[PDB]
RNA sequence: AGGUGGUUAUAACGUUGGGGAUCCACCUCUUCCCAUCCGAACAGAGAAGUUAAGCCCAACGGUGCCGAUGGUACUGCGUAGUGGGAGAGUAGGACGCCGCCG
RNA sequence: GAGUGUAAUGGCACAAGGGUGCUUGACUGGGAGACAAACAAGUCGCACAGGUAGGAAACUAGAGCAUAGUGAUCCGGUGG
RNA sequence: GUUAUCAUGAGGUAGAGCGACUGAUUGGAUGUCCAGAUAAACUCCGAAUGCAUGAUAAUUGACCGAUGGAGUGAGGGCAUGGGUGCUAAGGUCCAUGUCCGAGAGGAGAAGAAUCCGGACCACCGGCUAAGGUCCCGAAAUAAUUGCUAAGUUGUAAACGAAGUCAAGAAGGAUUUUGGCAUGGAUAAUACACGGGCAUAAGCAAUUUACCGAAGCCGUGGGAU
């Protein structure tokens, strides 16, 4: 009578961080993600860790393209 | 694996970090068996700002000479300077790099 | 007993039937059959005592159409053994089924010997059942 | 081979509209093909009981009240679960313009040789044909006086008329 | 058997690691001296 | 253009956001009567809290 | 009959025919720039030859792709009512639509 | 439907998968702004100055497809 | 700060599906094909809700910073989504609400959290909620239409017989879907509609009036 399980990691926090329509300074992180679930448009750069992040200030879009892809990049002014 | 997807291969990788704006605008040449063009072309408008071609003006390569200056005088008069060249998925060799060194000889920073 | 050749898991968390059948509720194969009226577990015991009763009757000239697989892994702790310290011991596989699953499927018959041979499966069986006839089916012809 | 159906005009559509009609023993239905949008209607659990609950098969002649009138077969019936009582119909207008794939009957009309045994089986009871609605029998007729031994009629070595046998030829039609 | 190495060569230092029973000879790679202000050799001590 | 409101029912076990739905109307008390010009973002309020509320 | 973009294939793939004024192409040879075991690829040098193939044009619902209306599942609030409403399948659509340059 | 040294998951075709030529940015001085968050800790990322590597150039490079491979303070050792 | 409306955005749950993958799987013709079908650790698909941002509206003001003082860090019931357990437990472990805790009043005969309802004080005033109106016990032996014969009722099943009422189907017999009853129905100090007792004073439906709380209103008096 006994378990072998019982064991678990601490969660990452993930996700959308500044979702389609918001502002953002240069600098905000943008999504945090495993891969390239979204990837780098314009003015959006990608770090270590696939963290998509504002290279402008701007309005924060979302794009869907071929193959259902979907790329985030700031609208500037 | 037929002479062409392989260079749209090849073409999508250049074009993966060149692009042209009102500034700077892309350089795009294309080789065929007997001619060789050029092209200044605005990718946010999608318009040609300028050209020159072969087809109505050597070996092949002393031949690209001179479309690489025909296609700086015509970016002179229009106002064009430190344009990007673009492979277009060709090697940099032979009649593209002359005429990538005709234009850069002259009045466009290539 | 009809089981899985393998599975992937072990164990399974115990699910939730939740609705009516919206597949396997019509006669696809025979021209009779039998029908839920309640969710619940089938256990491989069972379906085999019933599918006994109804292939002796009909004594050999007629085709049986099992339509629901037992894929469901269940446990039980036994007697002296308190709660928790993980899961229990293994008790083989049931398959839960909901209103209007069809079961027993019966062909090659007259209306009366498949409505009686059914009907002694369906008393093998937990859940009350009904019995059906394809809406095609020719009473002056069988 | 054919059937008199008429129904009255339908307004409302939703969850709310469809429960009270069938509160009333209706059922909702529609028709479309070809030119044309659809007709949306109510029939009757008395009026379509001979129409489905039968081995036979049928041209049905609609009669939509307040639309107009037209031919029609039956190509969607949808059941409750566990009732099993008729929720929805649709039928396929037809025309004597292109074909139209439907199942007829098809019966073994005596056997061959003295058979080996109580066997002259029917397997494959419905076959699927596309041909003009006018050219559809009501039966497919076979005549079997050939291989008493162990034999089989497949469907693609049959041919019957003006009809286009779209049935997963090569497969089994008779056997024994 | 991936142990730390220190090239030299005020004093320039860089700290890093390498397999002793791989790379058995001592390192020599070219780094950017603070204190001169360029880039010179900086091997194994 | 005008639209009263009545609280017929209490709020006692009620949801959190139901509530505070009540609070924005301004009802605090049964048998209280409110007046609120009928636009759609006051109608969204009323058919939140319609078990509870009469139009009067 | 070319080059280069935009539009998430209704754009793709495929099938059967047509095309050589000029273009694109295949094509001929490796002394030179350059290359692999091999001028097959990549590169250079030519126009002696062909439309056979890529390529472009017409027609085709063939494989993929798009896809209703109605009905149903599910569901927020609420204790039968009041709102939202799929997936699959069926009628159908579709052999692209737009810019710039020569 | 393979691979990505190593579990699982997400990602990858202009490949992040496989080859070669040259190289040491597995840089010195750095952290606008964010994620995450009891604290202690953790994560992504500048602008530009100095000097490099690859490239025709545009450009890229402050280690590795990403996420585990760890241990405070006190007390000692070594180099400036 | 909150709630509503509008605009904008990212989802992979419920459901569904399986020649869209992986695993599993039924019957046929015969790896090829025709049907049938499954999943927390399957997904070609995919809601309702929820979440983030901006603007407008309403909102007794409900939010935040600095700084003085705390207590708490044994929870519990119910509903919904789940794991575990035996689809046991007044069981156990999470999530979202809610109430008890720290909450009196009314109904339920008597019940912490079921239904109604948040008690400033007084009153021999009035209107209502849930639930009721033959008597104990406030208010209809009220009106109208059916059902039940079992005191069922007024506060369990597989399986029988179909006792009776309504609406049909096929062609006196069979049968289908509804409604109410009947058998199955079962231990130990004496039993239950709370009791009397009722053939309606039971059940279903519609209608009016009335009764009903510390809820709301009225009158007087205080407080923050
Ligand atoms: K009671
Ligand atoms: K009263
Ligand atoms: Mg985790
Ligand atoms: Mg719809
Ligand atoms: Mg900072
Ligand atoms: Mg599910
Ligand atoms: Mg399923
Ligand atoms: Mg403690
Ligand atoms: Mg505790
Ligand atoms: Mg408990
Ligand atoms: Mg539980
Ligand atoms: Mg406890
Ligand atoms: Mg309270
Ligand atoms: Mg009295
Ligand atoms: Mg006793
Ligand atoms: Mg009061
Ligand atoms: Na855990
Ligand atoms: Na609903
Ligand atoms: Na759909
Ligand atoms: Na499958």
């Amino acid at each position: 009578g006994s378990s072998k399980n019982g064991r678990e990691s601490e969660s990452k926090r993930l996700g959308v961080k500044v979702y389609g329509g918001e502002m953002a300074k240069a600098g905000n992180i943008l999504v945090r993600q495993r891969g390239t679930v979204h990837h780098p448009g314009e003015n959006v750069g990608i770090g270590k860790d696939h963290t998509l992040y504002a290279l402008k200030s701007g309005v924060v879009v979302f794009t869907r393209k071929k193959n259902d892809r979907s790329y985030v990049s700031i609208k500037t002014e | 694996v037929t002479k062409e997807q392989r260079r749209q291969k090849i073409k999508a990788r250049v074009r993966g970090k060149i692009s042209g704006t009102q500034e700077k605008p892309r350089l795009t040449v294309f080789r065929s068996n007997k001619q060789i063009y050029a092209q200044l072309i605005d990718d946010i408008a999608g318009r040609t700002l300028a050209s020159a071609s072969s087809l109505k003006l050597g070996s092949k390569k002393e031949i690209a000479a001179k479309v690489g200056d025909e296609i700086a005088k015509a970016a002179t008069e229009a106002g064009i300077s430190t344009v990007v060249f673009d492979r277009n998925g060709y090697l940099f060799h032979g009649r593209i790099k002359e005429l990538a060194d005709a234009a850069r000889k002259g009045g466009l920073k290539f | 007993m009809l089981q899985p050749k393998k599975t992937k898991f072990r164990r399974q968390q115990k699910g939730r039937m939740k609705g009516f059948a919206q597949r396997g509720n019509q006669l696809s194969f025979g021209s009779f059959g039998i029908k839920s009226l309640q969710s619940k577990w089938i256990t491989g015991r069972q379906i085999e005592a019933a599918r006994i009763a109804v292939t002796r009757y009909m004594q050999r000239q007629g085709q049986v159409w099992v339509r629901i697989f037992p894929d469901k892994p269940i446990t039980k702790k036994g007697e002296g053994v308190r709660m928790g310290k993980g899961k229990g011991a293994p008790e083989g596989f049931v398959a839960p089924i909901t209103p209007g699953r069809i079961i027993f499927e019966v062909e090659g018959v007259p209306y009366e010997i498949a409505k009686e041979a059914l009907r002694l499966a369906a008393q093998k069986l937990p859940v009350t059942t009904k019995f059906v006839v394809r809406h095609d089916y020719d009473i002056q012809n069988q | 081979k054919t059937f008199q159906l008429t129904g009255t005009p339908r307004a409302e559509f939703g969850k709310k509209a469809a429960k009270a009609i069938r509160k009333e023993d209706q059922i909702p239905a529609v028709l479309y093909g070809g030119k044309g949008e659809g007709v949306n209607f109510i029939v009757s659990q008395d009026a379509v009981r001979n129409l489905i609950y039968s081995p036979e098969i049928f041209l049905v002649e609609l009669t939509v009240e307040g639309s107009g009138s037209y031919k029609a077969i039956l190509k969607e019936i949808q059941f409750h679960p566990v009732t099993d009582r008729i929720i929805h119909i649709d039928f396929l207008q037809v025309t004597d313009e292109k074909p139209v794939v439907m199942e007829v009957p098809v019966v073994l009309t005596h056997a061959e040789g003295v058979k080996a045994g109580g066997k002259l089986s029917l397997e494959m009871r419905k076959l699927k044909v596309k041909a003009l609605y006018s050219e559809i029998p009501e039966k497919l007729d076979i005549d079997v006086s050939d291989l008493q031994l162990g034999k089989t009629i497949q469907v693609g070595e049959l041919h019957f008329e003006g009809l286009t046998l779209m049935n997963a030829k090569n497969a089994v039609v008779c056997a024994v | 058997l991936e142990c730390t190495e220190h090239k030299e060569s005020g004093i320039s230092r860089y700290i890093t690691t390498k397999n002793r029973k791989n790379t058995t000879q001592r390192l020599e790679l070219k780094k950017y001296n603070p204190i001169l202000r360029r880039m010179t050799l900086h091997k194994e001590i | 253009a005008k639209i009263k409101i009545q609280q017929v029912r209490s709020r006692i076990r009620c949801p959190k956001d139901q509530k505070r739905t009540l609070d924005a109307l301004g009802l605090r008390k049964l048998n209280q009567i409110v007046e609120h010009e009928a636009t759609p973002s006051i109608l969204g309020m009323v058919n939140k809290v319609r078990h509870l509320v009469l139009i009067v």
